[PDB]
């Protein structure tokens, strides 16, 4: 699938060629428990760090792009990657580098005096040009250069960046509220609360030890000897499902104690009203957009598209490895194709450009 | 939109629409100029 | 328990008269914390990491290395109130007023009655059960031949050891024992 056909859009014809005979068996495939834990696991993966990461854009950039959009355009890439990429096993949402990348443009834009939501209108515009450019010449056939090894350097340094946040995330839980002898215990609770109180980070700390202990034990137990084979695979598969209900049920039978919730917004509206609407005038909003920044705006967009461009193939190649028993094939054309169109698209309502997260 | 937002001549779907035909253009010349190369 | 508000002026001497913040959840962490050492280092004396010397050095003293850890990560934690170990202040009877390192069989304070010297025979049968099955029991568990016991056991020298020991330190005001089987 990677060689060079030498046509123009030739491997986007040969990618619709390979997977599009199978759609019909992509509907039928899905009768099976197992499809519906992996849909419950996946949702919690990508919907907690799509909170995560729109609640840290709105507190950096001032609310311009925050949880609803970014909700929202999760929700609209995932449906029409689904419906018409190669490879549906992939999951399209925000990454770190992303967040990265907004800030210091937001930085630039506030130093420049630019209005940052237009920059990402016409970087989004550039976007889609360049993906254009690289699928009419079948730029993607140099994903066959990169061999496992920088494949599993690449894996193994974002399994390592993920756990240490996830650990970073429990340190900081304790930093708000430490051990301490004595608490005040008058503290106001909206929205959040601004002191420490007792036993929060304790009971946090317990809740993330049980749920991980419990997932482990039930992925041990799918392998393991004990139960009727069929019962033991239907709990197997619905592990996660099981462990997060039981710490659920765990955290909701303790009333007294505090700990934090996920957070959505209310309805589905723009973060700030003030700032942008829902459709970003590529013209300008409050001020005529200069016309250098139009032409300016390619190399950050060159930019976006190298992280994406790299984030989505190797991650297309860690998960269509021939030892992971992939029959169906994979179209790494197609697949960038539609995520930077996407995100481009998506870019001109004022929402983020995502990409296929190796995690 | 929201707020007060600046008046322009183009339309936000007239300037969506210019924007994707010039980028049409650009990407049909290029399309040309490569078709051009490796035949003569 | 775990309360919403707790009082910050509480007695401390000698035990904590009311719920006190961080106790529990900390004491289950740290039980949860060793049990989950241990279990890691016992695997780890059968797994295949390291040197086998070191491996089995380490996995000999997987429990005193959980403790010791369990026991700094508690000792770093000055705020919170932890339950410790109690010992007396020294070698003496737990209450002077009472009795002292010697008993008279006759009486301490009243004198003993005659009945009842006879008749402490069904309780002493009764301690006797007791002590021998638990010794017994346990000196079988022991000394399974699957358990690869080449140097053989005594059953009747332990039990005339165990309880002539008991039958001693009764005289003495202490309590009697058994062959514990845990
Ligand atoms: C609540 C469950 C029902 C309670 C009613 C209690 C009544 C009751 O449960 O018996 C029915 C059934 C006995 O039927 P049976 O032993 O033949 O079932 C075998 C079992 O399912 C194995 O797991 C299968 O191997 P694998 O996994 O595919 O590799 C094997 O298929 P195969 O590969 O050899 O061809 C099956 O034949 O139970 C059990 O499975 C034994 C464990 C019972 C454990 C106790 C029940 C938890
Ligand atoms: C801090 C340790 C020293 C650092 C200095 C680093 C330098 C360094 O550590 O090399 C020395 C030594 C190599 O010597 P070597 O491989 O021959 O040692 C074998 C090893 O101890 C096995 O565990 C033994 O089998 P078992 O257990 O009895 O069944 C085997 O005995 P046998 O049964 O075959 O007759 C031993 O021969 O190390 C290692 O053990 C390999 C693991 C190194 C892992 C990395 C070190 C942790
Ligand atoms: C990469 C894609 C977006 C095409 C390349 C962008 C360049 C060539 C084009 C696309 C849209 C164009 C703009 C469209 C409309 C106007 C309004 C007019 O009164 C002044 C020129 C101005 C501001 C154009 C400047 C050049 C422009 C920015
Ligand atoms: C919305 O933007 C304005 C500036 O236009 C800013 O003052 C305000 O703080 C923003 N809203 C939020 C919730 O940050």
């Amino acid at each position: 699938p990677l060689q060079q056909t030498g046509q123009l859009f030739g491997g986007l014809v040969r990618d619709i060629r390979r997977r599009y005979p199978y759609y019909l068996s992509d509907i039928t495939d899905a009768f099976s428990p197992q499809v519906l834990a992996a849909v419950i696991f996946i949702y919690f993966a990508a919907l907690s760090p799509a909170i995560t990461f729109g609640g840290l854009l709105g507190e950096k950039t001032r609310n311009q792009m925050g949880v609803s959009e970014l909700l929202i355009s999760t929700a609209v890439q995932g449906i029409l990657f689904a419906l018409l990429g190669a490879q549906p096993l992939l999951v399209v949402g925000f990454s770190g580098p992303l967040l990265v990348f907004e800030e210091a443009f937001f930085s630039f834009c506030e130093t420049n005096g630019l209005e940052y939501i237009v920059g990402r209108v016409w970087i989004g515009f550039w976007l889609i040009l360049l993906v254009v450019l690289v699928v009419a010449f079948e730029g993607s056939f140099l994903v066959r250069f990169i061999s496992r090894y920088t494949q599993e350097i690449f894996s193994f340094l974002i399994s390592l960046i993920f756990i240490y946040e996830t650990f970073s995330k429990l340190i900081k839980i304790f930093q708000d509220h430490p051990l301490q002898k004595t608490y005040n215990y008058n503290v106001l609770m909206v929205p959040k609360p601004q002191g420490p109180l007792p036993n929060t980070a304790l009971l946090s700390l317990v809740l993330m030890a049980g749920t991980f202990f419990f997932a482990m034990m039930l992925r041990k137990f799918k392998n393991s000897s004990y139960f009727p084979g069929k019962l033991r695979r239907v709990i197997g598969d619905f592990g996660v499902p099981i462990s997060i209900l039981i710490m659920v049920l765990v955290d909701f039978f303790i009333q007294d104690t505090y700990t934090q919730k996920l957070s959505v917004p209310d309805g589905f509206k723009v973060s700030n009203s003030s700032a942008r609407g829902w459709v970003i005038h590529p013209l300008g909003l409050r001020s005529e957009f200069p016309i250098w920044m139009m032409f300016a705006s390619a190399l950050p967009a060159l930019l976006v598209f190298i992280l994406i461009f790299l984030e989505s193939q190797i991650t297309t190649l860690i998960v269509s490895k021939p030892e992971r028993k992939m029959v169906k094939g994979s179209g790494f054309h197609l697949d960038l194709l539609l995520v930077v169109g996407m995100g481009g698209v998506a870019a001109l309502f004022g929402m983020p450009w995502l990409s296929a997260t190796t995690v | 939109g929201e707020r007060v937002q600046l008046a322009h001549h183009f339309s936000e779907p007239e300037i969506t629409l210019i924007i994707f035909g010039v980028m049409a253009g650009v990407i049909g010349t290029i399309l040309l100029i490569s078709y051009g190369i490796r035949r003569l």
